[PDB]
RNA sequence: GGAUUUUUGGAGCAUCGACCUGGUAUUGCAGUACCUCCAGGAACGGUGC
């Protein structure tokens, strides 16, 4: 079927194998489940390391993104196309 | 036989994707395909020592895929 | 403001209205378990809402017998509703008609044809309390509960008509020890089951219902209420039996009965509780548990494909003919037409006859070509 | 006029000069904030300028959001719980607003992480000590006005209202 | 035709709190120069009017909520459904009664 | 089963980055369509400071991550 | 055929983009010729080392099997391709 | 085709996955251990070249540290296992 | 659709980014890894071992 083609052009977001999560406009695929994210911002969780801080998730705009199949694990829907 | 056809035979149902990265997603499976990609709505993901957050869509690939977890209302020899 | 004339006359309709929609809903007939069980919790929605609105006005009397006095007076009045009435000489500008008043709640209770729900019932859905293998009441889910107790007992020579059968008991002797932690199990598969005494019947009273279960837990199951022909009273809590009921008494107030076990009824009640409410709702919904038992029975019996069958259950003719191009006639009020042949075909036709009876000019053969008005009677005053 | 999630819907999301995700609201002339919980944590960024807010309250409770800006508007009183509803708060642009006493910015220190305020073009930065108030009540601003933060100022700050 | 609706049921809750049928407090205003024109019954909303002071004398009973409080429509479920069922059955036969009256008119 | 474009590494002092850390330098002498690489003269260099001569490497495709030319190429 | 993230990837050499490694490493720098397999030869490349030291290397050359991510440049978002 | 499936079918019989075979010829229980170190004991319903096995009736048991580690297990009804994750495949279990 | 680049699995130290003081040169028109230099205090944080 088609259900890879549905969610195009849509703000979703991937979660990736190391535990990043990237949300952008995914405007293109391809059968390798590689991801074209247009105005893409990952979000990498950091450990507290301590018994009283806090996990915080810090955030970096890349812009366009191609990210590989290889290090994707599962693709969420977020937000509407602008 | 290969296995990729019995789970591509599958709408509608209520599973169970454990990942394998410590993540488990449960929910209706809606969509899938020969290189086992699950497309599920409603899903219900728990990731490693986390809260289980709730998702109207999900795409999880084939190769991120560790276990299934299927309802026990399923039969097995109608779909090999 | 009217509290006690007319806000207690609105609740009055209402609860009316509720009524009616409770009568309405009554009286018509039902086709599947799923709408029946909607129209049930529907009903019970509707009757919660009454019932609340009940207890607002039953609260709305503090102030009531105290302004009797002033609203009893026959001497007293007029001048005060001649305040109200100059109060309510307000601007009628307000140029707008509410027929809402009785109809809007009329509406809200009422269902449409192509969903069978009402206004305030508009959100809910069976598919969020119930699941895929319930059917809405039709059987219950046990392969959870029997997963768990392959779990706890740590063995797999226990299989669904097993489990079936360990469940089927109400006063036999257990299948494992009262004192392990089996009854942890016993409370969570009673967690879902009294949960489907809420489910399989929504419209019956479930606080009534508790409040029997409550006292026949005290004021009998607490007092010896399996009596015998050791044999002759059995505590559910001490596991142990009683040559007499004197016995019995001494030994309800005693030390390793109050608090100085390890199954006494202090920190064990709770679990007993629920063991009399797994008891209770086993013995009251006897019937769902024999469903799907059969239908266990049936789903194992059956081949792949009979239990897949019972899971799956033009430009060119407008560009050639000249449409689609703006023509504009002054005479029947500047209306448009998209045809040359189609405003030759309209002159003699009687949208152009009355728009030209209005000036006074009649039907003739001289103003078929007219247009403007102002050439019409030009033409009209040349005859 | 009033703002509601037709209004937050319609309007532009896309990415700012600071490389975040901004949604603009500019010429809107909002009397009231609200119904701002349709943008799912999905922002960083909200404009508002241009309106007629009169308080800046009823704030839904946004983690992702690290940047206010409500300048151009008649903000006069300010709410109290703004810190709850926002705990990654960085900048706060207020300004060209109504705010006359030095206690409306009171609330303002309950924000933690806030780092960038703007209070320029307000009545309450032509009474005198102001400045040292602000720092007084707020030690975790490092930019005012676009102005760093001194150890002087601090000690002033410290040492006054004692 | 809020402020007709307003002015009748004023007009329901002042005449309703009389002691006598000619002896209210809307026969003499009708005589204090105010026009009331909805107290005539050549009026159809009137018609109304004379239901909407019978509400307000349904406001005046003793099980209304005056001196006493109902415990069977408030806090019993099984009534309201016994209620419910009588209505139903009270319905079928109004239905029954019309049918028969349709067949004897036939 | 396309080879790489690494005709301008050939002949070249290039230095390799393999997977777990591990760092070697030398001349490419060739290529495969499975990325896997000949390095002569290749010398490895771990954590230390010294660095140990191996004269003659195959590098596999699947370990090598990046390859940075020290010449010109 | 010829994928179109991978059509997207090989329509961006020739301008700045910025490559990340499997350990950590991101590498920025002119991408002067692109593969199918997503083989990225950059030069002027910036690297990281997953710890911030950021050096200059010259004609470096990452294979499709490291690369998590590959940043491209916005002037490539008004692509035909991407439509 | 008939060819290339008879060739599988003999594969399967007598190759390396004929102890999974064995799963559908007694249905009996086999241990697959997992890369997340959990092992399933449970039968095989269907197989595949690729080792990817349906699972009727599974256990699966592992130990996770709260100190010393307990062996917290799970009872899975019907299951799905690809074959990327399955380690060693053991056809007769000891308990 | 199973053999290295995507899909039937390798599973206290080093470095960088910040925070605050002093003196110092550049007053300059552009689509950006980072940008003057030196001295001082830190009880700030990210990654691997």
């Amino acid at each position: 079927s088609s259900k890879m083609l549905q969610h195009i052009d849509y703000r979703m977001r991937c979660i990736l194998q190391d535990g990043r999560i990237f949300i952008g406009t995914f405007k293109a695929f391809d059968k390798h489940m590689n991801l074209i994210l247009c105005d893409c911002d990952e979000f990498r969780k950091i450990k507290p390391k301590n018994s009283k801080q806090a996990e915080r998730e810090e955030k970096r705009v890349l812009g366009l993104v191609l990210l590989r199949g290889e290090n994707l694990v599962s693709m969420t829907v977020e937000g509407p196309p602008p | 036989m290969k296995l990729v056809r019995f789970l591509m035979k599958l709408s509608h149902e209520t599973v169970t994707i454990e990942l394998k990265n410590g993540t488990q997603v449960h929910g209706t499976i809606t969509g899938v395909d020969v290189s086992m990609n699950t497309h599920l709505k409603a899903v219900k993901m728990t990731l490693k020592n986390r809260e289980p957050v709730q998702l109207e869509t999900l795409s999880i690939r084939g190769n991120n895929i560790r276990y299934f977890i299927l309802p026990d209302s399923l039969p097995l020899d109608t779909l090999l | 403001m009217e509290t006690i004339l007319e806000q207690q006359r609105r609740y009055h309709e209402e609860k009316e209205r509720l009524m009616d929609v409770m009568a309405k809903e009554m009286l018509t007939k039902k086709s599947t378990l799923r709408d029946q069980i909607n129209s049930d919790h529907r009903t019970r929605a509707m009757q919660d809402r009454y019932m609340e609105v009940s207890g607002n006005l039953r609260d709305l009397y503090d102030d009531k017998d105290g302004l009797r006095k002033e609203e009893l007076n026959a001497i007293s009045g007029p001048n005060e509703f001649a305040e109200f009435y100059n109060r309510l000489k307000q601007i009628k500008e307000f140029h707008r008609k509410h027929p809402n008043e009785i109809c809007v709640p009329m509406s809200v209770e009422f269902e449409e044809l192509l969903k069978a729900r009402e206004n305030p019932s508009e959100e809910a859905q069976n598919l969020v309390e119930f699941t895929d293998e319930e059917g809405y009441g039709r059987y219950l889910d046990l392969h959870d509960c029997y997963l768990k107790y392959i779990n706890l007992k740590a063995s797999e020579k226990l299989d669904y008509i097993t489990y079936l059968s360990i469940f089927d008991q109400l006063f036999d002797i257990p299948k494992e020890r009262k004192n392990a932690e089996y009854k942890r199990y016993l409370e969570m598969l009673l967690e879902y089951l009294q949960d489907y005494t809420d489910r399989v019947k929504p419209l019956q009273d479930q606080n009534e219902l508790f409040g029997k279960i409550q006292a026949e837990f005290e004021k009998k199951w607490e007092n010896g209420t399996f009596p015998g022909w050791e044999e002759r009273a059995q505590r559910l809590f001490s596991t142990k039996g009683k040559s007499l009921e004197s016995l019995d008494t001494s030994l309800f107030a005693k030390n390793p009965k109050s608090k100085g076990t390890k199954r006494d009824t202090e920190r064990n009640k709770d679990i007993a509780f629920l063991e009399a409410q797994i008891y209770e709702y086993v013995e009251i919904l006897g019937e769902q548990r024999h469903l799907t038992h059969e239908n266990v029975q049936r789903k194992q019996a059956r081949t792949g494909e009979e239990r897949e069958e019972e899971e799956e259950e033009p430009y060119w003719l407008y560009k050639l003919h000249g449409l689609n191009i703006n023509y504009n006639c002054e005479i029947c009020g500047n209306y448009t037409y998209r045809g040359p042949k189609a405003f030759q075909r309209h002159f003699a036709e009687w949208r152009h006859a009355h728009g030209m009876r209005c000036l006074g000019i009649p039907n003739t053969a001289h103003f078929a070509n007219v247009t403007q008005i102002e050439d019409a009677v030009s033409l009209w005053a040349k005859l | 006029v009033k703002l509601t999630a037709e209004l937050i819907e319609q309007a532009a999301q896309y990415t700012n000069a600071v490389r975040d995700r901004e949604l603009d609201l500019r010429g809107y002339k909002i009397p009231v904030i609200e119904n701002l919980g349709a943008t799912l944590d999905q922002f960083d960024a909200i404009d508002f300028s241009d309106n007629e807010i009169r308080k800046l309250d009823g704030f839904p409770l946004l983690r992702r959001l690290k940047t206010l800006l409500v300048n151009n508007n008649r903000i006069c009183r300010i709410g109290e719980g703004l810190d709850q509803a926002l705990p990654c708060l960085t900048e706060l642009i207020l300004t060209n607003n109504s705010l006359v006493e030095l206690g409306d910015l009171d609330p303002l220190a309950s924000l933690k992480s806030l780092t960038y305020l703007s209070i320029l073009r307000n009545p309450v930065t032509n009474k005198k000590h102001y400045r040292l108030y602000v720092i007084y009540k707020v030690p975790q601003v490092r930019v005012l006005d676009f102005q760093k933060v001194k150890l002087k100022e601090r000690q002033e700050a410290e040492k006054m209202f004692k | 035709s809020a402020f007709d609706l307003d002015v009748v049921k004023l007009t329901a809750q002042f005449v309703a709190r009389n002691g006598r049928q000619f002896l209210t407090q809307l026969m003499q205003k009708e005589q204090r120069n105010y026009q009331f024109d909805f107290l005539r019954p050549q009026h159809s909303l009137f018609n109304y009017f004379t239901k909407l002071v019978e509400q307000y004398t349904k406001i005046l009973i003793p099980p209304k909520g005056l001196f006493s409080k109902l415990k069977k429509e408030a806090e019993n479920p099984r009534e309201v459904l016994d209620q419910v069922c009588y209505r139903v059955e009270w319905a079928k036969f109004q239905e029954r009664e019309r049918k028969k009256e349709e067949e004897e008119k036939e | 089963a396309h080879p790489p474009e690494l005709k301008k590494f050939m002949d070249k002092k290039l230095s390799l980055k393999l997977n777990g850390g591990r760092h070697v330098q030398g001349i490419l002498r060739g290529f495969d369509p499975f990325m896997n690489l000949v390095i002569d003269e290749c010398v490895e260099m771990a954590t230390s400071g010294q660095q140990n001569n191996i004269g003659m490497v195959v590098i596999r495709g699947n370990s090598i991550i990046m390859l940075e030319a020290l010449e010109r190429v | 055929s010829i994928g179109v993230p991978i059509k997207v990837l090989h329509e961006a050499e020739g301008h700045i983009v910025t490559c990340e490694t499997n350990t950590g490493e991101v590498y920025r720098g002119k991408l002067i010729e692109a593969e199918d397999n997503m083989n990225c030869q950059m030069s002027n490349i910036t690297v990281t080392y997953r710890d911030g030291r950021v050096a200059q290397l010259e004609q470096v050359y990452i294979r499709g099997s490291k690369i998590r991510f590959l940043i491209l440049p916005d002037m490539l978002k008004n692509a035909p391709m991407l439509k | 085709p008939e060819e290339l499936q008879k060739r599988e079918e003999e594969e399967f019989n007598t190759g390396p996955l004929s102890v999974l075979t064995q799963s559908v010829k007694n249905n009996t229980q086999v241990l697959i251990n997992c890369r997340n170190n959990k092992k399933l004991l449970g039968r095989v319903k269907a197989f595949d070249r690729h080792c990817n096995m349906v699972l009727e009736n599974v256990k699966e048991m592992w130990t996770e540290v709260p100190s010393k580690p307990v062996n917290k297990d799970r009872y899975i009804s019907k299951m799905f296992l690809r074959g990327d994750s399955v380690i060693v495949v053991l056809r007769n279990p000891l308990i």
